């Protein structure tokens, strides 16, 4: 799930490394 | 301390020495090739490969390459598959695999790391409370849930276990059951606890059952640092952004982006109605548990910086109007969608994740009694036709107690005091 309007999620932004 | 040597590598351990030298002393590439040489000549010493992980791994850092940290990360696996590999350098090896694998975002890759560390070191709670995070990654909630649930019945005081099975139940709605948990853990003072997460989400639990400490626990987490104020409490911030909950069109400077909104509101009106008349199954319910009650749905034009091409086909000339404005549709933090809100709804008290973002509203069709948002200490309303703006950073809420539906469209601005490379470089939320 994303974080569209509030902070629901444990993280809210993706892992891609460098 | 740590226990990392063998009885072979003890005898080897001047060579060992000697490689591990040359990486403390920042020579990488002399490093590699040295722990390279011990491979080859010692195949199956588990310090020499240890040793060329962590050599790939730093070479990772300065050359930030992924595949090279692939590559430590296959090397730390090896680790553990060498003979007569000691408990302290097995655990220390497999550890800083599945780390690695979240850095990169092989999130299944590391379950598989935490599972096989948990089946090795069955008494070792950390690394439980390591796998829960884990499934919290992959967002598996379900399965996090059984493993807190397996450490608090062992460790009943692990303060971790404590904060994160909290933030579970308050995901899934068991607002009371988690306040003690949430409380305790923070309480506890054990590592880990210390996160703007669990203040976050501790107090919100607390204002949505009427507990008043909730702003005790919002004072706090901004005296340790976790939020801007008590006011403003995201957690995905640029520091230093201008704070303030009400934005004027000419103090955001977008101005030709409002004039657009408010000269062709009834075009973005109008749509927004054909859907609703016509492809109602387009508004998705709001899905975060941010409603106390009543019905409220979302059609999303943009979001994360995209464009929903099946989406624009049912607002087609709202997607052309303000495709001409990137200020709102490059902002990977914000989205762009309608926003229908019927009677009898109220919305929590809520944040938004992120200072980067401001959100306009522009009302379209506004009933004359009922609809009102606070952001901060400061309650508003809408006027069909016109915009608002205000930073969801600060806490807000909605109420609709009218006798008709509300529609409104809500455009997320980049913070315009943020520099294009900052809007560029930023991760989408
Ligand atoms: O009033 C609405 O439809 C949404 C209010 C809100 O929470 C927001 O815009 O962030
Ligand atoms: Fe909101």
């Amino acid at each position: 799930g994303k974080c569209k309007n509030g902070l629901g999620e444990y993280t809210c932004t993706s892992l891609e490394g460098f | 301390k740590p226990k990392l040597l063998n009885k072979f590598d003890k005898t080897i351990k001047a060579e060992l020495d000697a490689a591990e030298k040359l990486r403390k002393r920042g020579k990488i590439e002399e490093a590699v090739n040295a722990f390279k040489e011990l491979v080859r000549k010692y195949p199956q010493s588990p310090r020499a490969r240890y040793g060329k992980a962590q050599c790939e791994d730093d070479l990772a850092e300065k050359r930030r390459s992924n595949e090279v940290l692939r590559g430590a990360i296959e090397t730390y696996q090896e680790v553990a598959s060498l003979p007569d590999v000691p408990a302290d350098l097995l655990k220390l090896s497999l550890k800083r695999r599945s780390d690695r694998q979240q850095f990169l975002g092989h999130m299944r890759g590391s379950l598989l790391t935490l599972q096989r560390l948990v089946q090795l070191f069955p008494n070792d709670t950390s690394l439980k409370n390591d796998l829960g995070v884990g499934y919290l990654l992959i967002g598996d909630n379900d399965n996090a849930k059984k493993v807190y649930e397996e450490v608090l019945s062992v460790t009943p005081n692990d303060g971790f276990a404590k904060v994160h099975y909290g933030f579970i139940l308050k995901a899934q709605n068991k607002i009371a059951e988690s306040i003690p948990y949430l409380k305790e853990g923070i309480e506890s003072g054990d590592p880990g606890t210390d996160d703007g997460r669990f203040y976050f989400h501790l107090g919100d639990a607390m204002q949505r059952v009427g507990n008043k400490e909730a702003y005790k626990w919002y004072e706090l987490g901004h005296k340790r640092g976790h939020f801007a104020s008590v006011w403003q409490r995201s957690l995905y911030n640029v520091n230093g952004l201008k704070a303030q909950p009400w934005w004027t069109p000419k103090e955001t400077g977008y101005t030709e982006l409002v004039k657009s909104l408010e000269r062709n509101w009834k075009l973005i009106r109008d749509e927004g109605l054909a859907v609703m008349d016509k492809a109602k199954g387009l508004f998705l319910p709001e899905d975060e548990n941010l409603r106390e009650k009543g019905d409220w749905s979302q059609f999303t034009l943009w979001q994360q910086g995209r464009r929903n091409e099946n989406a624009c086909k049912g607002a087609p000339k709202t997607c052309t109007l303000l495709e001409k404005f990137p200020e709102t549709t490059g902002c990977r933090r914000g989205q762009i969608k309608y926003s229908i809100m019927h009677p009898g709804t109220h919305v929590w008290p809520h944040t938004g994740p992120t200072n980067c973002r401001l959100r306009m509203h522009l009302g379209l069709v506004i009933p004359k009694e009922g609809c009102k948002i606070r952001c901060a200490n400061e309650t508003k309303t809408w006027e069909e036709g016109k915009v608002l703006i205000f930073d969801d950073s600060f806490e807000h809420e909605v109420w609709q107690d009218a006798s008709s539906f509300r529609l409104i469209f809500i455009v997320d601005v980049w913070h315009p005091e943020l520099t294009p490379q900052q809007r560029r470089s930023l991760p989408a939320i």
